[PDB]
């Protein structure tokens, strides 16, 4: 029987028209984890204009392993905005566990596509802000 | 274009 500990972290992305042109801009959310107590610290990881040329039109969403002093973490992962009402909507999920080690990432290279965010009759930019909701299910050996 | 893609993958 696996063992599994569920958690999340919600993350505000203020000022996101403030967002650098030139493409590489990496924002990262504050660090967050279980309950377990068991050193591991995560964050999420946004690339606002694309990961690279190929996705330049996207956002790209990841979830980042940033501390943990074991060789290896499986979790499963879902990412979801929340919209001027506060509901979850575009959410997509991993559906298995992927295998984190320290400093590894798991994630949606095409999380959403740019100019959908930006159209304000979608509702996901209220006053300048990205709301992003990620929902973790950690394997503890 | 796909409005998302929901291959997972490593940066």
């Amino acid at each position: 029987a696996p063992k599994v500990v569920k958690f999340s972290y919600m993350w505000t992305i203020n000022n996101f028209s403030f967002c650098r042109e030139e493409m590489g801009e990496v924002i990262k959310s504050s660090t967050f984890s279980s309950g377990a107590n068991d050193k591991l610290k995560w964050c999420l990881r946004v690339n606002p204009k694309g990961l690279d040329e190929e996705s330049k039109d996207y956002l790209s969403l990841y979830l980042l392993l940033v501390s943990c002093p074991k060789s290896e973490v499986r979790a499963k992962f879902k990412f979801s905005i929340l919209n001027a009402k506060g509901e979850e909507t575009k959410a997509m999920e991993s559906q298995r566990a992927y295998r984190f080690v320290q400093g590894k990432d798991w994630g949606f290279k095409k999380f959403i596509r740019r100019d959908f965010l930006l159209d304000e009759a979608n509702g996901l930019l209220p006053d300048d802000k990205l709301t992003l909701f990620c929902e973790v299910s950690v394997v503890q050996d | 274009k796909p409005l998302q893609v929901a291959a997972v993958d490593s940066s």
